[PDB]
């Protein structure tokens, strides 16, 4: 478990210039030339040494979830009517009883049932 | 000078395809750090001085109040035995 | 310590399996000295395989090695060159799938060219690949510090 | 021409520092 | 509340701000079972709301 | 053979806030290897070769 | 030690101070903040506040940044602001010139709630038309340069001379004293805290049993900051029309 | 890096999994947990779970401890449990003998909801009467020794050989793999994770865009754990009658 440490020390740093191994190599290579006859501080000498395609997930599911909020964008046919129950009141009742899915998901569910019930290509009478 | 020798050292170590150009780039970075080092020293010394002076004033501010309360107690207790 | 050059090819990247490949690489005692996700051009992909300019399947490959982003990795372990190839397994995906059913290429490869990985084969080639992709990592200044070859390299530099 | 061997000494010193750090990490593991 | 005296005009506009303003429970008028009310501009902090036959202040 | 000379030199020179620069670096490396920290290169100056002001 | 304020904890702790958001806007934020943070390339993005308007469409304002650096004795955060009126779609809140900053500073009253409106000012009679988003951005700038509260010694300087979280921060020793907090733009180790501010412009209420301190701005009534000491979290929020309280000397 | 799980974040993240509490009980907890934590002298005290009963008065169970130490290769937490049926007044949940542990393990069904009830068992015909709180404690002990999930390398050993939070923890590299999580009672650096558990007793769903992983126990359906990687928080909760799922081989 010594080559493990030596390998770990050479893990190159994208932010900084080089690895920790190279940092220590440069520090020691300076000190051997510096030769502090009296003393030297590690912090200050290491500071003097140092001073001398993106990877993001896809937003498809999250944007599909956020699209149920507000009103769609128009580049509009009339939304069909539908009957339903008071869903925000349902979230409130369930939360008061201690069951269900909470009240943030209650809002999301109500908006999703709205996006379903108000769909022309899907002539719905009632959503639940 | 030392610049030329250390630049040739780097050109042999890192082994660039274009030695002269990388050499010049390293020369420029080095001559910048040549001033940056002294600037670092200046900054550190000045900050330490600021710290020490703040603490000096904090000490004197309490010395004053010590002496004042002491003088008050002096007079108050002196009156007792007259 | 041995450093080898690895590669995660666009078929594994598109399938959403580069993270699994790296996690298995590190489960097998390796240590990723460096990782990068780039997009190789045409001329640079040529010069990378520049020793196969006369090979028949060369365009079939070079058009695949530009079909998307790749993951370039620098691995390190005691005896890393050959252990990495023992991990990647045989080059023929079907041969590998027959012999080592739990190999890397036998799990993330589909074709004789869509094998999902590319290790080095010789330390010379590994060093050349790494110097091609990561020209910043200094490789053995000890060996290249020959007291005689340095004067010749000075003649080169002048 | 005197720059050559000065650079040679610099590179030798670099190798020296490398080996020093090697021994240092070897000792750190045992520590 | 339509008849309450407006606030004096502030620099930047000539129209006196109203004494009350609306507050909405949704960003789309189409949402079902919305609740709504008014908030005071003279006493910032006071509100009244009503959903059905159920109101509060 | 210069390795032993350099080692004696480093075990000779004393730290400003300690002694035997060699041993200071050795303790630093042992601490870094004990728990490989987040951004080890940056943690060198902010957690091991120093101490943050409100640490305890 | 937290790495970034959590909007859930902020809305939970500062709800007693009346700093609340609608339920729909709460859900919409929970979805929209990560999207904008990623597609802007920012390391941090949080809800800064909520400014009330005359037509009921309050402006939600979010603030983000990538890295903070020490320049000229100040910890400068290259911040970028966004606004919204529903909590789902964030638009840019562009900076304003210095000359226009004075004019928008002269405009008072509650904002209209119509981003296309522009107010009028008269000078020597040259009339200027100032867009409403300009007024919004300057009110946000004023409130930000006034408060921007963090705990003391919660940040630290690194080798590249950048201001980073102090991950070994142990907490404020005396959470009920103004010395425990500071402005964001004060360098670590500079000794400048909120006690150096004008005496009487901050109030602190500390619940010593639960360990939650609340710091309220009296100069900008509507800015609330909370610090929980048993879990080592903190965070602030502005809620209100954005106008400064100039009568403070008569109200204390 | 958090120092202790936050009940607000737990209830927020695990609400989609149906792990919810009543509103009154939520407020009552917000008041009652600090009181009991202080008057018991404990450093940590959190909501462990909620067991459903036949009469509608579910048992809320809280777990606290002071310090965890490494003994015999295990990270032992000297935990103490409390129960409640309203969320306001916590009573002790006393340990049970080993002999009675078997008997209460033999008792099945949903609990009654009457702390004064006692069930009956028959053996060779010697009848035993087992109090209901004994059954409750045994079910809690079983669920606890089965799950007790934390992230891997989130704890660390200190000089006194005690298990303390690793304040330099950077996060799980691969949050969607079971290797990122471990049992609480596994020593730091021991390499034992949840992947060493019986294959198929854990499920992991990871939302790679928001960075929230959910780990569900399939052996004890009702135990949920969450890990948020952008804010570095985590926490677990049990909600259900407390019985183990023995038909697991037929359900996978």
């Amino acid at each position: 478990s010594v080559a493990q440490a030596l390998a770990y020390l050479q893990v190159h740093s994208p932010q900084d210039g080089t690895s920790m191994y190279d940092h220590l190599v440069k520090l020691v290579s300076k000190v051997l030339e510096d030769q502090p006859k009296n003393a030297v501080d590690l912090l200050e000498t290491s500071l003097l040494v140092k001073k001398s395609i993106p990877v993001a997930p896809d937003a498809t599911q999250t944007q599909a979830a956020v699209s149920i909020f507000g009103d769609p964008e128009l580049p509009a046919d009339p939304p069909n009517e539908f009957e339903a129950e008071n869903m925000l009141g349902a979230a409130a009742v369930l939360d008061c009883l201690g069951v269900g899915l909470g009240r943030e998901l209650g809002v999301n569910i109500a908006l999703a049932a709205k996006r379903i019930g108000e769909d022309p290509k899907l002539a719905v009478r009632s959503v639940r | 000078g030392e610049a030329l020798a250390r630049g040739c050292a780097a050109a042999i170590s890192a082994q660039p395809n274009d030695p002269v150009e990388y050499l010049g780039l390293w020369l420029l970075k080095y001559v910048k750090n040549a001033e940056v080092e002294g600037n670092f020293y200046r900054e550190r010394q000045q900050d330490l001085q600021k710290k020490k002076d703040r603490l000096v004033k904090e000490a004197q501010s309490e010395q004053a109040a010590k002496s004042v309360a002491l003088t008050r107690k002096e007079a108050a207790d002196a009156l007792a035995l007259v | 310590l041995e450093k080898t050059f690895a590669l995660i090819k666009p078929d594994a990247v598109r399938a959403g399996k580069a993270q699994e490949i790296m996690q298995l690489i590190e489960l097998n005692g390796f240590t990723i000295i460096a990782k990068q996700k780039l997009q190789l051009t045409r001329a640079r992909a040529e010069e990378f395989y520049g020793e196969h300019k006369g090979k028949e399947f060369f365009p079939k490959l070079v058009n695949f090695m530009t079909s998307g982003p790749i993951w370039a990795l620098v691995l390190a372990k005691p005896g890393a060159i050959l252990a990495w190839r023992a991990l990647m397994g045989p080059t023929n995906v079907f041969k590998a799938r027959a012999e080592q059913p739990k190999c890397l290429r036998a799990l993330y490869g589909t074709d004789g060219t869509q094998n999902a990985t590319h290790g080095s084969d010789s330390p010379i080639s590994a060093a050349r690949e790494i110097k091609f992709f990561f020209p910043t990592l200094s490789g053995d200044p000890t060996i290249y510090a020959e007291p005689t070859a340095a004067a010749e390299y000075i003649t080169k530099r002048i | 021409p005197w720059l050559k061997e000065q650079a040679i000494g610099y590179l030798a010193r670099g190798v020296v520092a490398r080996r020093v750090v090697d021994k240092l990490v070897e000792d750190a593991a045992a520590a | 509340l339509d008849t309450d005296a407006p606030l004096p005009a502030a620099t930047g506009d000539k129209v006196p701000p109203p004494a009350w303003s609306p507050v909405f429970a949704s960003a789309s008028v189409t949402t079902r079972n919305q609740v709504a009310g008014v908030r005071s501009n003279r006493w910032p902090g006071a509100v009244c709301a009503c959903a059905g036959r159920h109101f509060t202040s | 053979a210069d390795v032993g000379q350099a080692l004696a030199f480093l075990q000779q020179v004393k730290t400003t806030q300690g002694a035997s620069i060699y041993e200071g670096l050795k303790a630093a490396l042992a601490k870094v290897l004990e728990d490989r920290p987040v951004n080890a290169v940056e943690a060198l100056e902010t957690s091991v070769l120093s101490t943050p002001p409100a640490a305890n | 030690v937290q790495l970034e304020p959590n909007i859930t904890l902020v809305l939970k702790h500062l709800a007693s101070c009346g700093a609340v958001v609608s339920a729909e806007q709460q859900a919409a934020l929970d979805h929209s903040i990560p999207i904008k943070r990623i597609e802007a390339g920012l390391r941090s993005l949080t809800l800064w506040g909520r400014l009330t308007t005359l037509n009921g469409k309050d402006y939600l304002v979010a603030e983000g940044y990538n890295v903070a650096s020490s320049k000229e004795g100040a910890a400068v955060y290259e911040t970028k602001y966004f606004y919204s009126q529903d909590g789902a779609r964030w638009s840019d809140l562009q900076p304003v010139d210095s000359e226009t900053a004075t004019r928008c500073a002269r405009i008072k009253g509650m904002l209209s709630g119509d981003p296309a409106k522009n107010y009028e000012l008269e000078e020597k009679p040259l009339v200027f038309q100032i867009p409403e988003l300009a007024v919004l951005r300057c009110r946000v700038d004023a409130i930000a340069t006034a408060t921007s509260v963090i705990p003391t010694d919660s940040t630290i300087l690194n080798a590249a001379s950048q201001v980073v979280p102090n991950r070994l921060f142990a907490g404020a020793a005396y959470p009920e004293k103004l010395e425990s907090y500071q402005h964001r733009f004060s360098l670590p180790g500079s000794g400048v805290t909120l006690s150096q501010d004008l005496r009487g412009t901050w109030a602190v209420q500390y619940d010593a049993f639960k360990g939650v301190a609340q710091v309220r701005s009296l100069l900008f009534p509507g800015y609330f900051f909370y610090y929980a000491a048993n879990e080592l979290t903190w965070g602030s929020l502005y809620v209100g029309d954005g106008l400064r309280n100039n009568d403070l000397i008569f109200m204390l």
